């Protein structure tokens, strides 16, 4: 039978923009602007 | 320390501190925000291309004991079990023995 | 190819009933959107004020 | 190395920028036995 | 443009051989149906046979 190879998913929320897409889901994230 | 004190009959040159302050500022803003933007389209460039390269990584090896399925999956023309499974996850598949 | 004019990336389709040139719908649009998306980062990402 | 704080600060600082949020992906587009890379994590 | 020759060349599979010019040629007649279904990515591979 099949071995498949993919990568991680997971329930983020979290959205970042880049160059080409805007709104983009991401599994992780780092907020380098420090807010508080 | 940012921020200087200057007389009312200053003004010319409490406008150049603003200006340095003003300017300073766009060039940072500017380069932040295009930083974030680049390192995040080259982010999930990589991360894609991370998961293709193992795809052909495992491609390379299996060679022709198997199909591709074009789901992103292989499938094996001999039977397979945690041995055989495992060499491929190990990089070790031992193509010579198997074949259809 | 010269002749296809409707979109970025397409196909030649050469069967036995003709050949016709057609853009490949899901690939000109992401890259479009992708391109404006850039052109637009560059522009509106400047910042403006009285000087 | 940003922050959005306050213009004017006193001390070894973040540098100041107009910007509500600066955040990087680290992680993998979250796209959400059948499949591999091909249709989602 | 790669990118797009490879979904191409994952669905039609083993039914076409490529030319190496950045196009395919099938095995078996390919008539209107079958070329739109590859532009769709509908490609209805188990159907057809060298
Ligand atoms: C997502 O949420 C469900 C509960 O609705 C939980 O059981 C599951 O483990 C979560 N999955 C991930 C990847 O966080
Ligand atoms: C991006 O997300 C914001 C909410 O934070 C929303 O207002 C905006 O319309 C979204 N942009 C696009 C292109 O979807
Ligand atoms: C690869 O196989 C060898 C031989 O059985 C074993 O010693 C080694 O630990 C394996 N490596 C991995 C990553 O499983
Ligand atoms: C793909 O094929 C289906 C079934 O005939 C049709 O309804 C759909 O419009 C086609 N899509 C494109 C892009 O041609």
């Amino acid at each position: 039978d099949q071995i498949c190879i993919g990568y991680h998913a997971n329930n983020s929320t979290e959205k970042v923009d880049t160059i080409l897409e805007r709104n983009v889901t991401v599994t992780h994230a780092k907020d380098i602007l420090e807010k508080t | 320390a940012v921020g200087k004190e200057f007389s009312n009959l200053e003004r010319r040159l409490e406008n150049l501190n603003k200006k340095m302050e003003d300017g300073f500022l766009d060039v940072w803003t500017y380069n932040a925000e295009l930083l974030v933007l680049m390192e995040n389209e080259r982010t999930l460039d990589f991360h894609d291309s991370n998961v293709k390269n193992l795809y052909d990584k495992v491609r390379m090896q299996l060679r022709d004991n198997v199909k591709e399925l074009g789901n992103g999956c292989f499938e094996f023309y001999h039977k397979c079990d945690d041995e055989c499974m495992n060499s491929v996850k190990n990089g070790t598949y031992d193509y010579p023995k198997y074949e259809e | 190819w010269q002749g296809m004019v409707d979109g970025w990336y397409g196909y030649h389709h050469s069967n036995d009933q003709g050949s016709g040139y057609a853009a490949d719908k899901e690939s000109t649009q992401k890259a479009f959107d992708g391109i404006t998306n850039k052109v637009n980062s560059v522009i509106e990402k400047m910042n403006t004020q009285f000087e | 190395p940003f922050h959005n704080v306050h213009p004017l600060t006193i001390g070894e600082c973040p540098k100041y920028v107009k910007s509500e949020k600066l955040v990087l992906a680290t992680g993998l587009r979250n796209v959400p036995a059948i499949a591999g890379f091909i249709e989602g994590g």
